[PDB]
């Protein structure tokens, strides 16, 4: 049956939508801890942990659509 | 060109009629051209460099001060020294005690 | 053995449900449609978390001294004087309720989500086996439940609050009036109000709920897809993350908390 | 997913749960503390009260 | 084939938007949480704690629809 | 039946839009918040109710549209 | 049978829209209003009743295109 | 007669393109007009003259889009 | 024959997001860096060795998504 | 699918797990020993100079 092509469209979707967020979100903070860092040499290691921690909230909800697109391209399809 | 004036509270440093400058702004290098945009900034310590008409080099070391740009106009007003240290309420303490004493 | 992925994914999102009227171990294969079937395993790792937390509370509070503090003590000492400080920076009013409803919603939502961090199958193979419990699931803040029950809860203490401290008159005032003060805008002032005072405690307990559910099935499908030689490489950076992530979000559940009934009393 | 009457039974744990916290948990917490900086400072403002 | 495809394509969706919303709101408040830390390295716990509050308020939403969506995609699909 | 099953497919829609939105303007205005923050540390508790004040005003259309997508996909569907 | 589903999809993609548009411009008007606090605090009385009446503004075609997408859901059905 | 369904998906993309643009407009045009007001307190009932007159030209086509989409949706439908 | 054909759209809309968000989140990224080397020449190699650590933090979801929209092209086809 | 390699690889994860969890977040109680230090020897300190 014809109905297994829709699944990958689907998949498709999510994860661009996710890969289009991760990137966009993530060169934004990166923009703004390398324009601080650039400001305050010696606060890199300190800017650079921060950025880790908003970093690891940013990308989150992208992880998941990523996940569930391998899941739907790879298990179900 | 514009007419760039160096001078401390104590001295004039230098007058004369310039046409581009190098001087180390507040939070970077900076250029000056004739025509410049009205500006004001901070210098940090260091030289600024001049070529006056005809394009002679002229180099100036400086303490600090303010740069600031006027239109045909450039002024510095350097200081004497960083000063950031305030090492000298130190200074001031001995005139309290030598009075109590 | 002989498994579909799909089905071990089905097994793990079900619940040891129990029929509260005729008494009877629901099974995962085919869910009756009776609202009356409490989901035993969230509860009951729930009310042991919290018995857990109650008893050591209890257990450091019954010898406590002024003098050399012990290494054991200082852990909840920190924590007493963390959420104490907290409250302090966003509550100023005299209720004595405020900072033991947030130190208890802390330290519970905490020992709920902690237990993601256990392998996911640990737990449910010993009931399965060992027992003989058709289902179970054991994180408690993946519920649902637990989490509306938490935020209605809290939002009936809004309610109250803004009847005794903030007033009825107050309230009605504040409903009617405000944003726009206007009596051409009141209807639409009630509607907007309304509209954000219950978006609050959902938003609440809709985050706690979807934090921990997309936590817990992570480590499911990480689990159930890959070989078990390739699955420690993406199970430990998930286990990492999700460490902070429910600090964060307890922390993000006790200030919230305290927010709304700070702003809801002055 | 599903809603259930767990919604209920969670509601009475809840419950429960606070008003015992409420009660016997928190009065007896946080004052060894607040005793400890009330002896520092009663310490130091007696001791300066006699340095006066 | 209506029946199933329709759901994984309207989860897709759900987790796409929701992704894409999420990570951009995340992305533009940690911007500005990296700048002003830059400004006031000192007062970092408070700007952080803010940043906590409003990441909270952004990311409550977004997690509606990745629930949902994996309640379409597993629950229902 | 398609009836029922698109439904779905329209519930995603509407509620993927009122989260993109509602977490990008969320975004914006907890941006400026932290930045005014930042500027002047001692004023935070009035420029944090400030900040809740108008984020009460910026969710009620995307949390009704949230809820209107929840009742088409649940009561309806 | 595709009648009254089409009808709720149209319902739905009016409403995302209205709450894209109501989001995106509150959240630019309340990020501008809170600089504007920032910068003068003991001001943000006039400017908060300033901020009211522009954003009543805003609101106001947001809740015409809300309106008869709750129309059209409810009483066309 | 399908013709009266697709009449409805006509107005409803209609008022919700109208609505997104209105509102975004209208946002960034209060946002300066708010942080003006902020810088000269006293100009404001100047700021506010100034800021209808432009209003009155960001909602030259969006009215009309409205007005049209209220149109199809009634007269002709 | 759908099966075939669809394949070859589900990796072209892949491939066109993971292209937007890598070209959008580079381009922020390279224009801080590019900012900040030229306020501050001196720290040229320091901001590079910062800019090349935090970009290979936004490929890595575009990178999947490339990976995955070549094997969706060329292996299943 | 074998459900015992999924024990076994869960098993293997969760070991690794436990190691980093050790040796990169339990430290904090390094940090929770200033707050013994500075209570103890504070109380002891200010006491002994009160009564002197």
């Amino acid at each position: 049956n014809l109905n297994m092509d829709l699944l990958y469209m689907a998949a498709a979707v999510m994860m661009g939508l996710a890969a289009i967020g991760a990137a966009i979100g993530i060169g934004i903070l990166g923009g703004k801890f390398l324009e601080g860092a650039a400001r305050q040499p010696d606060l890199i290691p300190l800017l650079r942990t921060q950025f880790f921690i908003v970093m690891g909230l940013v990308d989150a909800i992208p992880m998941i659509a990523v996940g569930l697109g391998l899941y739907v391209m790879f298990a179900v399809a | 060109t514009y007419h760039l004036d160096v001078v401390s509270a104590e001295q004039q440093m230098f007058s004369g009629l310039v046409e581009k400058i190098q001087v180390t702004g507040s939070e970077g290098e900076l250029g000056i051209y004739p025509g410049h945009a009205p500006l004001l900034t901070a210098i940090k310590p260091g030289m600024i460099r001049i070529v006056k008409q005809h394009g002679h080099e002229e180099f100036i070391y400086l303490s600090g001060g303010i740069l600031e740009v006027q239109p045909g106009n450039v002024t510095v007003l350097a200081d004497t020294a960083i000063r950031g240290q305030d090492l000298d309420e130190a200074r001031a303490m001995e005139a309290k005690r030598k009075a109590e004493e | 053995e002989n498994m579909t992925p799909q089905d071990y994914i089905g097994h793990h999102l079900n619940n040891l449900q129990l029929d509260l009227r005729t008494f009877s171990l629901v099974d995962p294969q085919n869910p009756p449609a009776t609202f009356w079937t409490i989901n035993i395993d969230s509860m009951f790792f729930s009310v042991v978390l919290g018995l857990l937390f109650l008893v050591l509370f209890r257990s450091v509070a019954k010898k406590a001294t002024s003098g050399v503090p012990g290494k054991f003590q200082t852990a909840i000492e920190l924590v007493i004087g963390f959420v104490n400080g907290s409250v302090k920076d966003m509550y100023h009013g005299k209720s004595k309720l405020i900072a033991p409803l947030a130190l208890t919603i802390f330290v519970w939502v905490f020992l709920m989500n902690l237990m993601d961090l256990l392998p996911i199958d640990l737990l449910p193979y010993i009931a399965e086996h060992v027992l003989g419990l058709p289902a179970l699931r054991v994180v408690p803040s993946a519920d649902v439940n637990v989490t509306l029950s938490m935020a209605l809860g809290v939002f009936i203490l809004i309610l109250f609050y803004s009847i005794k401290m903030k007033g009825i008159g107050g309230f009605t005032k504040e409903l009617t009036l405000q944003p726009f003060n206007h009596w051409a805008f009141i209807p639409v002032n009630l509607i907007l109000e309304g509209v954000s005072l219950l978006s609050k405690p959902v938003s609440l307990g809709l985050r706690l709920f979807g934090n921990m559910y997309a936590g817990e099935l992570i480590f499911i499908l990480i689990a159930g897809l890959l070989p078990w030689w390739s699955q420690w490489i993406l199970n430990v950076p998930w286990a990492i993350f999700h460490i902070l992530i429910i600090t964060l979000q307890a922390f993000i559940f006790m200030v919230l908390t305290i927010v709304y009934l700070s702003m809801a009393s002055e | 997913m599903n809603l259930n009457a767990t919604i209920l039974g969670q509601a009475i744990a809840f419950v429960l749960f606070v008003l015992f916290a409420m009660k016997y948990v928190w009065p007896p917490l946080m004052a060894a503390i607040e005793k400890r900086q009330k002896e520092i400072a009663d310490g130091l403002a007696s001791a300066e009260r006699a340095h006066k």
